[PDB]
């Protein structure tokens, strides 16, 4: 499947988005790989550890610009 | 750092 166009975001690896953990606690961070038959991705929190990593979908309103 | 509390 193909991921959805969303101003201020790009979904491709690498790319760097401000993220919502489920502390519902916003950080800037990285897609980390995406899973284009569920369209979730995995996000990863800059500065913290890959095992806090968490799979978002690319649709959900947890993702949002990164000034 | 972690993100629970016990």
């Amino acid at each position: 499947h193909m991921p959805p166009n969303r101003p201020g975001i790009t979904f491709e690896i690498g790319a760097r988005l401000e993220a919502l953990d489920y502390l519902q606690k916003w950080y800037p961070s990285r897609i980390e790989k995406i899973d284009y038959e569920e369209g979730k991705m995995l996000v990863h929190f800059e500065r913290w550890s890959h095992r806090y990593d968490e799979w978002i979908y690319w649709d959900s309103n947890r993702l949002r610009p990164l000034e | 750092r972690s993100k629970s509390d016990g």
